[PDB]
């Protein structure tokens, strides 16, 4: 399992050694909701949000995004000593997770 | 230290640069000894030759180079840098004579040669002329002068003067020698030059090895001595 | 006045070179030429030294 | 002449503690005038004027060039300019066109920046400065203004008599002049204030 | 060493390895000697045929720059051709600007400055040549010069440039050079070239002899070596 | 890794020297300009406040550039002289060509192009200097601009310098003003910003510098104001600190 | 073979900085552009108003002539220089042959300048990719795009910046034959592109139009709210 | 092994081939300059290496015009080049304006020259820091520049070895209001504080700047003054 | 190592030219066949998007009224070379009132196909096929980035050129006819391409001595496709 | 090995390896043989191809009415020196209104090629010229090198595996001088048929022959006046 693929030996990606190379792209904006479903399947939460609000926010998607959103929402929940996590925790968690980290680089560049 | 491998002319940490102070011993690859003496209204140069060969000539080996009719000089270090610096000095003295209408003083030429070496030092991408030049000259209202020109571009000028290979010892002897306030009636100067080189080298040798360059305020023409009068002075100092 | 680059262990060795050279002089008297030979022997590259750019 | 293509007349006269500069208003081709509001006196900083007479193209181009170098000098150095500095600058600007000359006769009139010391000078078309104490004149008509100013000038002059003297001199010399006329502007400045008057001239 | 790359840098002991590497490059080249007499200068070059592919009269290292000045080069050949062209150009300029023949010392100094300037900068290399300059004049006599790859140019009576640089001047100096005319010095140079390296490392060599002096009335040219045939009838007597 | 020159890119595509020029900006003097109609201000922090100077220049960061424009500056100080002489020359060329004062935006873009030509070309040092802009025109009135070493320029109303001014920008957002053109209010706001952001205990007036630019009847004068009104501004702001401790 | 420099190839036949300079565009702001039959329209996303300054200076859509319209991606400074050059090129072309400037000639100019700028010695290539929209020959709508290599490449719709594959993929599923004109459907097409944008914040949308004969018209953030309202109405009618 | 050379910044800091040039400047000969109420006094520390050298040949205190003194702390061969530049440039000003150039304008143009030489990337910068002074428009001035192209204005400052100690003494001993002679006294004091003790009429070299003009003093008046001045 | 155009190899060679020959390979294929009836020529477009307008991508351009071309590699080096040829042809007609023959065209292009030099820039990354009719009948001409120009009777370039040349030498002889060579070429095209052959994939360019004008086939190429 | 990169750098043994690498780049060209009689100079080269359908790359190209060259090595430098060669011909043809002596022309070639072997920024020219001409003293066969040490010979051969050709020249350089044109040309191809492996035969389409005579203008031939020259041969002694 690798992050990058370009700096690797062509003698080691040839078959005989490795027969099933497997792409992991960031798959789709639909199974974002499945990861939000699974990573909130065992935590009490209100309705109060749409995952489409967290689909039309950022263009690259990962479980590293959504689990960070969940954990930061829990931090904002114990920050405000509530349960049944509301929308404002998701919004501040959204902004603080997209900033930390995905921006690149100090302005500007590009913009 | 280095560290930076001192390839081009940049500043190394604390705080020096190494190219020019490697060029300070480009003189020391010469294998030669040069002595200048200014005591009174004459001025004396002395420098040996290194001729092992009988197939090699004797007239073309002289490092006493007449710059102008009232300015001579002497060279050490490697010969090509020396001869190039000599033609540059000749050309710039001629430019002085063309532009300003009179004979150049010996100091201004040293300033110009130092400026040329600094410009070759300031800008990179040219080898900075590893040869040392010693000048002498007579000026009106000032008597005689001796100057020294560095490859570093630091000209200076003073009474008892020496550069080459073995001149830490020569400057030590001239510190011990020019401290007594005697007059210098030109055979005193010849005797001190011959004996100071004859104590640094300790050879006490034939009149065929050293060349003697003199200039005097009775004839301001630069003058190269002959074998007979060099022998005359040598046996005159022989006691 | 000659820099720099003398270590503390070198002084006594310079003095020994001077003194044993005076032993070769067969005299108990310490002249300057003893220090000349001592400087030329126990210094021990490099040296020129300087007076450019201060 | 080439100097007599658009006409022109500039008079400056040094008073007691003040200085006055005046010029004509007419602009036009050789005999055909165009307008009566052509500026030939240009403010160069405070309490320091310049007068230009001759070819109007060189007048405007030299005025803008001097404004250029003047603003660069006063913004490199926060102090204002002394009049001798202006005179050397103008002489340099003219002498750069030694063989390609502009066709003008600049007249500088200004006061001292520290004291109230008056100042007059005038230059040639190649940059020859000339400081006097009584008056300087330029333009197409010369001898008229020379005769009038040598006729009516006194050394120590209150600003009223200075004003009336330069008034009568300009009016009579312009009325004798043919190619320059059609009204007179007068600038009288001093340490306290700057006065600008326009005279009722013969519009013939 | 390392520290040997560019021609503008110095060494930590203070010399230029580019100059040194350019010097000992000519050491591998063919042997070329020279010696003057009391009224002329004689050149002579040990020149080699490769195997059987030459023509005996091609690419002769005995050049002829001026009416009375010619070269006896050794080292890289094309670099010597270029330097010969610069010498021809300089002699032409002196003839143009002064109206008489170039004195050899001034010519040698100008060429030495040209060599030195090509040692100075870093974009160019030092030359890979070492050559001779001979001349004759009725008001100046014979002058024989010598130019290293660095630019140190001064005079001799005799020289050698090649492998046997020491091994030629070992016995050049036992020649009684002053009292002899150059016609004797012809077969002298013949025996000097012939003694060194008869057959040892290589197979065959070939002799050229350039020739300037009082006998040619100021001309510089190759001898008619075939005329009077001085080498081989003496070479067969010099093997014993 | 992919360092050596300003040109060409590092493979992201990101840049090396623009980022390092901003990190060269951050360790320099702090300046600001404020939201104001009928006038505009500049503030500056005195570097090198050692007692053996002369202060006979009257201006260390401020440069009254054409007539109606000044510029603060921050960064490598000699490059600021290099750019300011050229910028005065650009403005004076514009005045030579048109006999109209320069309307400041094409002036800003011209200087940005001067900096940008050294960003693309190689191998040259780009100007590690950001600098401010105040000015007046015939088309928009009082203006504020932020030059950058990238060649990007920002039209601001409350500006930003580096690490010593990120907290200043935070206070400018949290204490944002709009509608009040009263200059003394913005001067008290700037005094509060330099009181918190500079580490100067009790804000000595020798460590500060204030320049303003007002529109007077045709002239658009630039006021490099003196020290005594700064002193009473300090006393006014400390009386406001006493008003702040009235809640105790 | 390496990421330096621009001049040498890869061992498998590539240019690294040509391939790498497109990544600066690919991490840049998104700007789309379509052609109608009569009215052409485009827009950028990510206005990103930071609450305390003006944004009339950050306008990424401009014009060189009254007939051509601009957009770009990547970094802004290269776009500034290229457009400032292209205005003078358009006006120099107008100083020549008296036609309104064709979109094809000015795209050949910009891409050609960009390429011969790239080929030279150590000049950092302009990491932008422009969108050049015009309708000149009897109102024939044309839009070309550029490349950091400098290849003009004619499209019918376009999407660049962040996530351009998805945004272009929406136009694959949107762009049927009967788009225009039907100007209202081209309007709703731009609105659906802005709704299909990577963030689609609703107020950060900035779009500009051209009816092939008029001038550039900047719209108003109340008309676009009505467009989002009727698009949500169409989504509800899909239910 | 970086910076190297003059074309790039550091990863975060400043320019190493300026910092090392300043280091070579700080490794230079000591000097001091004091701006008094009526004049400005410059003085150096000039020890010959041997007793062979001559003290009428090379001159540290150097006039640029008849009213402008200028000394340095650094490397002479570069010092002469930039001085000759300042000479020609001041003469160009006197050609244009026919008026003696003000010292602030000299500092502007000399600073522009030095900053141009610090521009990338083929030459090194100077190993020279300057001390420029003169009595222009009554008020005298004192302007210190540096190899980075910047400049300052001091009441009193020093450059060379132990300049921090000389600066603490000038902070302690000197003040705002003195005369020319009192400035001469405290200048010789702060020079003798850090020099070697064998100080004669020749080891120092002093130039002053009256309102009557620049003046480069002689060893006669030096040995008249410095013969146990305190 | 090999690091630059100013350094040989210990065995040969450039080692920049080699990487240019390697940079031939990335392009789309093209096939021209010389027939004495006239020169036929073909190319693949490799269209990515339906938004990608197919008639906008140029592969066959027109240098002269009887001279075609085809490009293979970097587009813009090819555009520069086409620009220079378009200039130079017109100068030859200018100074001689006649048509520059295609071999002389190729000598003029290959004069600075290698004039690459950055001091005293890089070598170009495109191989070009030239088809035309001089006085000696039709001519088909094949050059390279290295300027080593030679005539070819039926040359194939670019990606999958090996089996293209193989099956080409399988089918070729000297006395071919026109439409037979056309269908023989497009067979090899649809053997080396990955997409279904249709009106948008390929384009033909046919020059004849009696049909000098219009070295192109537009949508009759559909009819040529449907005959297989 | 870090010193074996550039032309300017002297080796620590003094041998510029850039020159020898240029020599080895020359050695990968085609075979060619040049040889003269007292009256007729003939140079014969070998053609090669990219493919079977492709044409053969020509080697012998025309220069002037009495000068023609062979070539081996690079092609861009070949046409560059061709343009320079034609220019140097027609310049003196314009000025002096005479045909050139060959020796000063090839000295001009050496002086042309010296500067790209000494300064930095241009590589030495991989070049394989064999030059045949007629001055007042008859035919000359010169050869070149990337080191600009031009050689005069009577019979040479350069390119790949040209050593057997050189030995053939060794064993017939006595015989070349007296014969007329026909058997001289078939001696030339009895060097070229040993520049090949013996499992194939020299055909028509692979060879070209250029004759210039003391009364005959320089002319290149290909298959058509060469099929007359290709008869009059025996097989190789297998």
């Amino acid at each position: 399992a690798t992050n990058r693929i370009e700096t690797l030996d062509p003698a080691l990606i040839r078959p005989g050694r490795i027969d099933r190379k497997i792409e992991f792209p960031l798959p789709d904006e639909k199974t974002k909701k499945r990861i939000f479903q699974i990573h909130t399947s065992r935590m009490t939460l209100a309705d109060d949000v749409t995952l489409d609000d967290l689909i039309m926010a950022k263009d690259d998607l990962s479980g590293a995004d959504i689990k960070a959103i969940c954990t930061e929402a829990g931090l904002m929940a114990l920050r405000e000593r509530r349960m049944k996590v509301t929308n404002e925790d998701f919004k501040k968690s959204k902004e603080n997770v997209l900033y930390k980290k995905q921006e690149g680089t100090p302005e500007g560049l590009y913009l | 230290s280095a560290g930076f491998d001192r390839h081009i002319t940049i500043f190394s940490p604390e705080g020096r640069l190494y190219q020019v102070e490697y060029a300070f011993k480009a003189i020391n690859q010469g294998g030669l000894t040069s002595v200048a003496v200014r005591g009174k209204d004459c001025a004396v140069i002395v420098t040996q030759k290194k001729v092992p060969d009988k197939l090699l000539d004797s007239s073309t080996v002289t490092h006493l180079f007449k710059i102008t009719e009232n300015i001579g000089c002497v060279m050490t270090g490697m010969t090509a840098d020396s001869r190039s610096q000599v033609q540059r000095a000749r050309y710039e003295a001629a430019n002085w004579k063309y532009k300003y209408g009179y004979e150049i003083p010996v100091d201004m030429l040293c300033k110009r040669i130092a400026d040329i070496s600094q410009v070759y030092t300031q800008n990179a991408e040219m080898r900075p002329l590893g040869c040392c030049m010693i000048l002498i000259g007579i000026d009106e209202e000032q008597g005689p002068q001796v100057y020294k020109c560095d490859p570093a571009g630091y000209y200076c000028g003073f009474k008892a003067t020496a550069a080459g290979v073995k001149q830490t010892e020569s400057t030590s002897f001239l510190e011990k020698k020019v401290k007594k306030k005697f007059d210098w009636t030109f055979e005193q100067t010849v005797e001190t030059a011959i004996t100071c080189l004859s104590t640094v080298l300790s050879i006490d040798f034939k009149p065929s090895e050293i060349e003697v360059g003199v200039v005097t305020v009775e004839n301001p023409k630069f003058r190269i001595l002959t074998e007979a009068e060099i022998d005359a002075h040598l046996v005159a100092l022989a006691e | 006045a000659r820099p720099d680059k003398i270590s503390g262990a070198d002084i006594n060795s310079i003095c020994q070179e001077s003194g044993m050279l005076a032993v070769r002089e067969n005299r108990y008297i310490v002249l300057a030429k003893d220090f000349e030979k001592a400087y030329k022997t126990v210094i021990k590259k490099d040296e020129q030294e300087h007076e450019f750019y201060k | 002449s080439i100097m007599s293509y658009n006409g022109g007349a500039v008079m400056a006269m040094k008073g007691k503690n003040c200085v006055a500069i005046a010029a004509d208003r007419r602009f036009g081709i050789q005999a055909q005038m165009v307008t009566t509001d052509f500026q030939k006196i240009f403010p160069m900083g405070d309490r320091l004027y310049i007068g230009l007479a001759g070819l109007a193209t060189d007048v405007q181009t030299v005025a803008q060039r001097l404004k250029f170098r003047l603003n660069l000098y006063e913004l490199k150095e926060g102090r204002q300019i002394k009049p001798y500095t202006l005179m050397s600058m103008v002489a340099n600007l003219l002498y750069e066109k030694r063989f390609g000359p502009y066709y003008t006769e600049p007249v500088i009139a200004g006061l001292d920046p520290k004291t109230f010391k008056p100042f007059i000078c005038s230059l040639d078309l190649i940059g020859c400065p000339m400081v006097t104490d009584d008056f300087v004149v330029s333009g197409t008509c010369a001898e008229q203004m020379y005769g009038m100013c040598e006729s009516l000038w006194e050394p120590n002059m209150d600003p009223d008599h200075l004003f009336e003297t330069i008034s009568q001199a300009m009016l009579n010399a312009v009325d004798r002049d043919a190619v320059s006329g059609m009204g007179v502007i007068v600038h009288i400045i001093e340490k306290d204030k700057i006065t600008t008057r326009t005279l009722k001239a013969r519009m013939d | 060493t390392g520290y040997d790359l560019s021609a503008s840098t110095f060494s930590p002991d203070g010399r230029v390895f580019q100059v040194e590497y350019a010097m000992k490059a000519v050491e591998n080249s063919s042997t070329a000697i020279g010696i003057r007499c009391k009224d002329g200068v004689v050149f002579g070059v040990e020149k080699l045929v490769l195997s059987k592919l030459y023509e005996e009269g091609s690419n002769k290292r005995l050049f002829n720059v001026d009416r009375h000045v010619g070269m006896a080069v050794a080292g890289l050949l094309a670099d010597a051709r270029s330097l010969a062209d610069i010498a021809r150009e300089e002699a032409s300029n002196f003839r143009s600007n002064f109206g008489y023949n170039i004195p050899l010392k001034h010519l040698a100094d100008r060429v030495a400055m040209y060599v030195h300037a090509y040692t100075l900068y870093s974009a160019v290399r030092p030359f890979g040549c070492s050559f001779m300059l001979g001349s004759y004049s009725v008001n100046d006599g014979a002058q024989l010069y010598m130019i290293d790859p660095s630019g140190v140019s001064y005079g001799y009576w005799g020289c050698a440039i090649g492998k046997a640089r020491q091994a030629a001047k070992t016995e050049i100096e036992k020649l009684q050079m002053k009292e002899m005319t150059c016609r004797d010095i012809v077969k002298e140079v013949a025996k000097i070239i012939y003694i060194v390296h008869d057959e040892v490392k290589d197979k065959a060599f070939e002799l050229e002899l350039s020739w300037v002096g009082e006998l040619t009335n100021g001309r510089h040219e190759i001898v008619p070596k075939d005329i009077r045939e001085e080498a081989e009838k003496y070479a067969k007597e010099s093997l014993k | 890794r992919y360092d050596s020159r300003t040109t060409i890119f590092s493979p992201e595509g990101r840049l090396y020297q623009v980022e390092y020029a901003m990190e060269a900006i951050g360790h320099a003097g702090t300046c600001l300009g404020i939201l104001a109609n009928d006038g505009v201000l500049l503030a500056a922090e005195r570097r090198n406040i050692h007692k053996l100077l002369d202060e006979v220049f009257f201006s260390e960061k401020i440069y009254k550039l054409n007539e109606d424009m000044a510029c603060s500056v921050a960064g490598i100080t000699s490059d600021a002289n290099v750019l300011t002489n050229e910028l005065r020359l650009i403005a004076q060329r514009y005045l030579l060509q048109y006999q109209e004062p320069i309307p400041c935006e094409q002036l800003v873009t011209a200087l940005c192009d001067i900096k940008q030509a050294y960003t693309q070309f190689g191998g040259k040092r780009p100007f590690g200097v950001s600098l401010l802009y105040i000015g007046w025109d015939k088309h928009y009135g009082f203006q504020l601009y932020q030059s950058d070493p990238s060649g990007n320029y920002g039209g601001w109303k409350a500006t930003c310098i580096g690490n010593n001014s990120a907290a200043a920008v935070s206070m400018l957002k949290q204490d944002y003003k709009e509608g009040e053109m009263t200059l003394k209010s913005a001067l008290a706001l700037a005094i509060k910003v330099l009181n918190k952001t500079m580490d100067v205990s009790k804000l000595s007036a020798e460590k500060v510098e204030i320049a303003t630019l007002t529109r007077e009847n045709g002239k658009t004068v630039i006021r490099v104001l003196k020290q005594k009104e700064v002193e009473q501004l300090i006393k006014k702001h400390e009386e406001e600190e006493a008003k702040a401790e009235r809640e105790k | 073979s390496y990421d330096r420099a621009i001049t040498v190839f890869s061992p498998d036949g590539h240019l690294f900085q040509v391939e790498y300079a497109q990544e600066a565009v690919k991490k840049g702001s998104t700007a789309v552009g379509v052609r109608g039959r009569d009215i052409v329209v485009l827009g950028v996303e990510k206005k990103s108003v930071a609450k305390l300054q003006d944004e009339r200076t950050v306008r990424k859509i401009c014009a060189l002539d009254d007939n051509v319209c601009m957009a770009f991606a990547g970094l802004t400074a290269d776009a500034r220089i290229v457009i400032n050059r292209a205005r003078v090129e358009c006006q120099s072309h107008r100083l020549t042959v008296e036609d309104p400037v064709t979109v094809e000639y000015i795209t050949r100019y910009i891409a050609s300048l960009k390429q011969r700028y790239t080929q030279s010695n150590g000049r950092r290539p302009f990491g932008i990719s422009a969108l050049i929209v015009g309708f000149d020959f009897d109102g024939t709508p044309r839009l070309y795009q550029t490349d950091p290599s400098g290849t003009y490449h004619a499209w019918k719709a376009n999407a660049i910046g962040r996530g351009a594959k998805s945004v272009r993929e929406f136009l694959e599923k949107n762009y049927t034959d009967e788009a225009i004109e039907t100007d209202d459907l081209t309007i709703k097409l731009v609105i659906k592109a802005l709704l299909e944008v990577v963030q689609s914040g609703g107020k950060n949308i900035e779009l500009a139009v051209m009816r092939r004969d008029q001038s550039l018209k900047i719209l108003n953030p109340e008309e676009i709210e009505k467009y989002v309202a009727e698009i949500e109405k169409e989504k509800e009618e899909n239910e | 092994g970086y910076s190297f050379s003059l074309t790039t910044f550091s990863p975060s800091g400043k320019l190493v081939q300026i910092e090392y040039a300043l280091a070579a400047v700080a490794g230079g000969a000591p000097s001091v300059g004091i701006k008094a109420a009526n004049g400005v006094v410059l003085a150096t520390e000039k020890k010959q290496k041997s007793i062979l050298y001559d003290e009428r040949s090379v001159h540290k205190v150097e006039p640029i015009t008849k009213h402008i003194g200028l000394v340095y702390s650094g490397m002479g061969p570069d010092y002469r080049v930039l001085v000759h530049r300042a000479r020609k440039l001041a003469q160009q000003y006197y050609l244009v304006y026919q008026e003696p150039i003000p010292t602030a304008q000299l500092v502007q143009r000399v600073a522009s020259v030095m900053q141009e030489y610090t521009q990338s990337g083929g030459v090194r910068p100077f190993g020279v820091s300057l001390l420029i002074c003169g009595w222009n428009e009554g008020r005298p001035y004192l302007f210190q520049s540096d190899p980075s192209g910047a400049y300052f204005a001091w009441k009193a400052t020093a450059m060379g070895k132990n300049y921090v100690n000389g600066k603490t003494f000038l902070e302690k001993r000197y003040n705002e209001d003195l005369e020319l002679e009192d400035a001469i006294h405290t200048a010789i004091l702060t020079l003798k504080e850090s020099f070697e003790g064998q100080m004669t009429e020749d080891n120092i070299e002093v130039g002053i700047c009256n309102e009557a003009g620049f003046r480069r003093l002689t060893p006669t008046e030096v040995k008249d003054y410095l013969a146990a001045i305190a | 190592y090999d690091r630059g155009v100013n350094t040989f190899s210990p065995e040969g060679r450039l080692f920049q030219v080699e990487y240019a020959i390697e940079a031939i390979k990335l392009g789309s294929t093209a096939i021209g066949i010389q027939t004495s009836e006239g020169v036929c020529l073909a190319v693949e477009k490799r269209i990515t998007s339906p938004l990608m307008e197919p008639s906008s991508i140029e592969k066959i351009v027109e240098i002269d009224a009887h001279i075609g071309c085809a490009m293979s590699g970097l587009i813009a080096d090819a555009k520069t070379l086409i620009d220079k040829a378009r200039v130079e042809t017109q100068n030859h007609w200018f100074t001689y009132n006649e048509t520059m023959t295609v071999e002389s065209v190729t000598q003029a292009v290959s004069n600075l196909a290698l004039q690459f030099g950055e001091e005293d820039s890089r070598p170009f990354g495109v191989a070009l096929l030239f088809g035309g009719v001089d006085e000696k009948g039709p001519q088909l001409f094949h050059m390279d980035p290295s300027g080593t120009f030679v005539q070819c009777d039926a040359r194939a370039i670019g990606s999958a050129s090996e089996g293209a040349q193989s099956s080409l030498q399988e089918v070729y002889h000297k006395s071919m006819t026109l439409k037979e060579a056309i269908k023989s070429s497009l067979i090899i095209l649809k053997q080396v391409m990955e997409e279904k052959l249709n009106a948008t994939n390929i384009e033909l360019a046919t020059v004849q001595p009696g049909q000098n004008f219009h070295m192109f086939t537009k949508e009759e190429l559909e009819e040529v496709i449907k005959d297989i | 090995n870090q010193y074996d990169n550039d032309v300017t750098v002297w080796s620590p043994q003094g041998r510029i390896h850039q020159i020898e690498y240029a020599m080895e780049a020359v050695k990968q060209g085609s075979a060619t043989v040049g040889l003269k009689s007292k009256t007729h100079a003939v140079l014969v080269a070998l053609k090669r191809a990219q493919s079977e359908l492709a044409a053969h790359q020509k080697k012998i190209l025309h220069v002037d009415n009495h000068i023609g060259i062979s070539i081996a090595g690079l092609t861009a430098d070949a046409r560059l020196l061709c343009n320079f060669m034609r220019q140097e011909c027609l310049d003196s043809r314009f000025v002096f209104d005479r045909p050139l002596p060959v020796s000063r022309l090839v000295s001009l070639i050496g002086s042309k090629t010296q500067i790209p072997t000494q300064r930095y920024g241009r590589r030495p020219y991989g070049v394989g010229l064999l030059i045949a001409g007629y001055d007042d003293m008859g035919p000359h066969i010169f050869q070149t090198c990337p080191s600009a040490n031009y050689f005069d010979c009577r019979a040479m051969s350069i390119g790949a595996r040209s050593q057997s050709a050189r030995t053939y020249l060794e064993r017939h350089m006595s015989e070349f001088m007296e014969c007329n044109l026909n058997e001289l040309v078939k001696h030339g191809l009895r060097a070229l048929r040993e520049t090949l492996p013996a499992e194939q035969d020299l055909t028509t389409k692979n060879v070209s022959i250029g004759i210039v005579g003391k009364d005959l203008e320089f002319t290149i031939y290909d298959d058509d006046d060469v099929s007359p020259f290709l008869e009059g041969l025996e097989e190789r002694p297998q």
